[PDB]
């Protein structure tokens, strides 16, 4: 059949040559499969090392290999199903569905690699994204094309917050998104599949307005770092060829990083700083790039990020810092003080804010609430040691608004009833900016602090002021 | 005669609260020294023992 | 009960003290002492994690303590390095994130097609310097459901059992908490909040 | 000369479309720089028009001043001001007015 | 038929040997070239094939001249052990080097062993009272237990020991074994000279002690198995003689680095820091054969030098794991004249339980532990600020924080000489007396260097008289 065929002679982890017959040149980031009691393990071609042997990184878990089983080549790089047959049904990296939702429904396959969209392609966005969430609304509004960027630490439930922008902007928004989770729990999966279902996203029966790709951390590491290579070709098909605006969101991109990490060290390079791929660049450069809006379709990427230990200085969260276009930085102290949304209101910009993109009102008043909020932080050390009194009469209203600002950012989410108990709240962008202008104008400066604490709106802050005042 | 003393007090005492967070200044000031060097040259070691294999 | 590069000796004296308390009939303890060969080491919590699957797979409920996963690393790294393989961060090979995931993850509340079998999971990590940054701790912060932080200072300060809840996590949040137990300590989380902020404040 | 107005790629193909580059020589990119006799101290300004640079900072000719800082903090906003306050003396017919910017 | 080979390498002290004779000797044997200089044990720890091992070098590695006859002595290197062993100081070799002739043997046993089984361990909950006041107090000795030193630069690491050997080892009356793995010389003298001195070796009498003295000039490799070397004396007592003894290392830091000079020269990738990827395991096999079996009661006695106090260092790190308690000296606590200087927010025992030493010593214990671990909280204040710009009820605490710490400089009869003080010895039970009261505050109300450098309560009270005049 293919005359290409290997005999496996080294199986030292992820790392498995294969010694492939004479003339026979498995071409880089081509994907072999070797037939195996356990299924077919594949093999992605990474190097060519000399007299058709080849060096390969596997994507399916190695054991029971015996040095010389037979390696059939597909030829190419992994050929993923591609439709909106691929809506619904969860589909693992090599592209069987988990879920197991009937077979393999599409008509088409697409390679795992491509060339990411030239310059010419690309066409910049200016449409602005309104999420309901109110911090994102007025202090750093998202951007329909955007890529935003949802830095954070573990545990913030840096899932949570994505649940969240599935359950408003997902549902909301008709085009097709496109779920995809690199190296995540299969406790996290099964929520997710079970939550997504429940939201209805995923119609058991009739069309999901989404489809799934959950790649768990279970999976080698080199099946780890193809997960995401798999999910963007998926949205490529959609963004091209049925040229739908998609809203892609991927999980936790640390985890495609630390997978490269990984299989970087077994494929024997130098390892570079805190242990990373010296390819670090160009590999995220590559995912990052082909993730973009085009004169095609336009993707709205969210991706997650988990910064090691909080430190953003860490140069894999800083290479993603550079690539992404809406960053978010969720701050856990924030969430700590019982502030959800959890973001770190100084720390999350998005160069989307602009007097001209969102009207000279909404920057004049978001400028004053940065400044209000900038002033009340750098009191802050003032406040502690000092203590609030000979601090100005002037400061102390300023404080006194930033105090109740910092708790009206707080507002309930639907899916943190799991957590809060709280039903959500989402509130309009046009109506945030009037609603946080008040604020800075100064008319709700008799409202109690608790009064604006964990609920939506101005109406609301004042419904609670008048419900605490009962 | 109080409120004098008191304001006085409070000068003295801020002065020579200066004086002591100078001296913690300096200790830390060796401190953060030392400490940046040893991790330049731990992290070097790993570095180069990866590169000798 | 799986214990890994521990004392042939402390062991003992836990089982004794299991066996005080009545409780080893319940138990099983899953061993591979100090003495006991890297390799098999290397293998124990693998291992230990069949006979707990075992339970999982009969739809038995049970639990897995796998204390402590800190020195599976060092003895995964004592093969790496003398399998010549490439060093990693620290000299732990450099797919350690890997085992040790694939480890963890086999614990997991099933259906009730599968009669809602479930291993569950306690890793425990006995952190250097406290050092979340450490490359051993990093990777299982990231792996782990939750961080139950356990502080030095608060051992000292007298909190004993000692608990770091100002860093203690549970992401996966409350739900398997008693529902009279979620009623009455209610506020309890916003209570202590509070009083870490205030007492931080009242030393100046 | 035929790069004025021209985006062109490190290999010199020209990714904005804008066709052949009429470019009079194709010149090797490892020469090393002018030599101490080759120079005369600067002696012509640049104003970038931005306030605190103007003054403050004062920034001459064919001397290099770095723009270090802190990460995406729309550092390239600052150089981009040069060069359209640059548009100025550009529009100008002096050929020390015009400043090519890259 | 001795197997003979030829040296075919002779990098460091790690020589290599080809066995010109089929079948070479295995891993773990011990060769002899007969060296012009007596002869040089090797001890085969690689096979490389080819039959060519390559062997561990326990005496010097000079002058040697590739191509050397090697001769099979098989096996590990079998020391000679007895009941007239005792009072020996023994080379690696088992040469005694104390040279009150030839070695009295009767059982010669190989270096290494296999350590007991999980079924042959005998878990005690003795007690063993020290006398030592800070011991007493924040980790009570057990007997037949495994203590710990994590002392810094022989900050009397040595005289703590011997403070130790003064106090439980005439106490103690069972069999001991010294073992001091690179000592230096003049410590090593002195030991010896104490020990025949204070008869514990009568050189015409018996000695209920046995030494093994290896000194910090010896080659790397060499000091490696002069704790093998020890742990085999002691269990020919654990076993044979079948009494409970005494063990002592100092240091077992010593073990850890030889080790770690070796590893490069074998051929290993050195792990982190620069410990061998053996660390581990070494360290398991040395502390496994360190035990407490139903055939005796082995109580130890481990010093580690911490390398410039990094406890964070691997070899210490494993250390900790290893030992039943530990009493870490903090190089700070001994600068501020506190002899033992023992930090005292660094100490741990496991044998310190209310159930195991009493409730109210428990009670007690808490109340130091707290209250000291207030005065380190508020440490930072002290220095930002003054002592007035503490809360009164704090300033109170740190009054008696401050006697407690000074509370806790009690001197040793060993160090008398060195402080100039007469020793103390104080009883647990006067220990916990004298801590109750200073809880309670009832003395409180003298001088700091009142409770400096003095024993028990009593002794606080009458230096108060002293400092009183």
């Amino acid at each position: 059949s293919t005359p290409i065929t290997g005999k496996v002679t080294a199986v030292i982890g992820a790392i498995v040559d294969v010694h492939f017959e004479q003339s026979e040149l498995p071409a880089i980031l081509n994907a072999l499969e070797i037939k195996t009691p356990q299924g077919k393990l594949v093999l992605e071609v990474a190097q060519h090392l000399g007299e058709n042997t080849v060096r390969t990184i596997a994507m399916d878990g190695t054991e029971g290999l015996v040095r010389g089983e037979k390696v059939l080549d597909t030829g190419g790089p992994i050929s993923v199903p591609v439709g909106r047959e691929t809506l619904g049904r969860i589909i693992n990296v090599i592209g069987e569905p988990i879920d197991e939702r009937g077979p393999i429904k599409s008509k088409l396959r697409k390679p795992i690699h491509a060339d990411p969209p030239s310059f010419a392609e690309q066409s910049t966005s200016a449409e602005i994204l309104e999420t309901g969430i109110k911090v994102v609304d007025l202090l750093a509004p998202y951007a329909r094309g955007g890529k935003i960027g949802l830095f954070g630490g573990a545990g913030v439930g840096k899932t949570v917050f994505i649940q969240e922008l599935i359950n408003n902007i997902a549902k909301a928004h008709g085009g097709f998104s496109v779920f995809t989770g690199v190296g995540e729990r299969t406790r996290e999966g099964n929520d997710l599949y079970r939550e997504m279902k429940e939201t209805g996203v995923i119609n058991l029966e009739g069309e999901s307005k989404v489809a799934l790709v959950f790649g768990q951390m279970n999976e080698p590491p080199g099946a780890r770092a193809r997960v995401a290579l798999t999910g963007l070709t998926i949205a490529e098909y959609f963004r091209d060829e049925e040229g739908q605006d998609v809203l892609l969101f991927i999980d936790n991109i640390f985890r495609f990083t630390q997978a490269g990490s990984e299989v970087s060290a077994l494929l024997g390079r130098i390892p570079s700083a805190v242990g990373y791929q010296p390819t670090l660049a160009t590999d995220m450069g590559l995912l990052q790039e082909r993730i973009t809006t085009t004169k095609k379709g336009s993707v709205t990427s969210v991706q997650a990020v988990y910064v090691p230990a909080d430190d953003l200085t860490d140069p894999a969260p800083a290479t993603t810092f550079a690539h992404l276009d809406a960053t978010t930085v969720l701050s856990r102290g924030i969430s700590e003080l019982g502030i959800y949304p959890a973001v770190d209101p100084l720390d999350s910009k998005s160069r989307l804010l602009d007097a001209a993109v969102v009207g000279q009102e909404h920057y004049d008043v978001a400028s004053k609430v940065q400044e209000t909020l900038q002033t009340y932080k750098s009191l802050q050390d003032i406040i502690a040691i000092l203590g609030m009194d000979e601090l100005s009469e002037q400061d102390k209203l300023t404080v006194e608004r930033a105090r109740k600002i910092q708790r009206f950012l707080s507002q309930p989410f639907a899916v943190a009833e799991v957590f809060t108990g709280i039903p959500g709240k989402l509130v309009r962008l046009k109506d945030t900016v009037a609603s946080f202008k008040a604020v800075l104008e100064g008319k709700y400066d008799n409202i109690p602090e608790h009064a604006f604490y964990m609920v939506g709106g101005i109406e609301d802050v004042v419904a609670k002021a008048e419900k605490l005042a009962a | 005669q109080g409120y004098a003393a008191e304001i006085s007090a409070r000068r003295n005492a801020m002065d020579n609260a200066s004086k002591n967070a100078g001296d913690m200044i300096n200790r830390y000031s060796i401190l953060y020294n030392r400490t940046r060097q040893a991790v330049i040259t731990n992290e070097l070691v790993d570095i180069i023992t990866g590169a000798s294999s | 009960y799986v214990a890994v590069g521990q004392k042939r000796s402390t062991v003992a004296q836990l089982v004794q003290t299991l066996e005080q308390h009545d409780a080893m009939k319940y138990s099983i303890i899953v061993a591979a002492t100090a003495s006991e060969a890297a390799p098999l080491q290397y293998l124990a919590p693998f291992t230990a994690a069949s006979i707990g699957e075992w339970f999982r797979d009969n739809g038995k409920h049970a639990l897995i303590v796998y204390d402590d996963l800190s020195k599976q690393a060092v003895a995964y790294r004592q093969l790496s390095l003398l399998l010549r393989r490439p060093p990693g961060r620290e000299a732990y090979p450099g797919d350690v994130f890997y085992l040790h995931s694939r480890l963890l993850e086999r614990a997991a509340k099933l259906s009730e097609k599968e009669g809602s079998g479930s291993l569950t999971a306690l890793p425990v990590i006995e952190t250097q310097g406290g050092d979340v940054s450490a490359y051993i701790p990093t990777n299982v912060i990231s792996i782990t459901d939750g961080q139950i932080f356990l502080e030095a200072e608060l051992f000292y300060k007298g909190i004993r059992p000692a608990i770091n809840v100002g860093l203690s996590v549970s992401r996966v949040g409350s739900a398997a908490q008693v529902k009279a137990l979620k009623q009455v300590a209610g506020s309890l989380k916003l209570f202590l909040a509070q009083y870490r902020e205030v007492a931080a404040f009242a030393q100046f | 000369p035929g790069l004025l107005g021209r985006v062109v790629d490190a290999l010199g193909n020209p990714i904005d479309g804008k066709g052949p580059i009429d470019a009079a020589g194709r010149s090797r990119a490892q020469v090393k720089a002018p030599g101490i006799l080759p120079r005369r101290s600067v002696h012509e300004p640049v104003q970038t028009g931005l306030k605190a640079v103007d003054a403050l900072v004062p920034i001459g000719r064919g001397q290099r001043e770095l723009i270090i800082g802190d990460r995406q903090t729309g550092k390239t906003a600052v150089a981009l001001d040069t060069i359209l306050n640059q548009k100025r003396w550009n529009n100008g017919s002096d050929e020390s007015k015009k400043l090519y910017c890259v």
